[PDB]
């Protein structure tokens, strides 16, 4: 938003990081 | 061009209200992003290419 | 566990802090499209 400046989003959704956490918690229980 | 304000942009109806006196409005940081039409008299928002 | 959500919800300011700084120095550079650095303005059309 502007002249020339930009934001980039992520390669990792929040999605995908709530699924790296549930693995983990599902794991150690 | 409107009366002076010389730009770039993409010009779409918009949604504010102005102050019965205001010709244009500014963003934070100071960058202008809406203008009156001198004849009409409607606010229009002004959109980076 | 229970007490958590008390603790939290009266706490993320190192999370809070580094996107305001960010933000703060983006903005910083926009406000320099303002200056003159010694010229007669600072506006090309002029
Ligand atoms: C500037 O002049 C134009 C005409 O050239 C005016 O347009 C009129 O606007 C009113 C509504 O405000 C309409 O009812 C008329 O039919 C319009 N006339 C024409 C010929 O289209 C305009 O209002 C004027 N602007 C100011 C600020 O007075």
């Amino acid at each position: 938003k502007f002249n020339g400046l930009t934001v980039l989003p992520p390669l990792l959704t929040d999605e995908m990081i709530a699924q790296y956490t549930s693995a983990l918690l599902a794991g150690t229980i | 061009n409107f009366n002076g304000l010389t730009g770039t942009g993409v010009l779409t109806e918009s949604n504010k209200k102005f102050l019965p006196f205001q010709q244009f409005g500014r963003d934070i940081a100071d960058t202008t992003d809406a203008v009156r039409d001198p004849q009409t008299l409607e606010i229009l928002d002004i959109t980076p290419c | 566990i229970g007490k958590i959500q008390d603790s939290l919800s009266s706490a993320l300011g190192k999370l809070q802090d580094v996107v305001n700084h960010n933000a703060q120095a983006l903005n910083t550079l926009v406000k320099q499209l303002s200056s003159k650095f010694g010229a007669i303005s600072s506006v090309l059309n002029d």
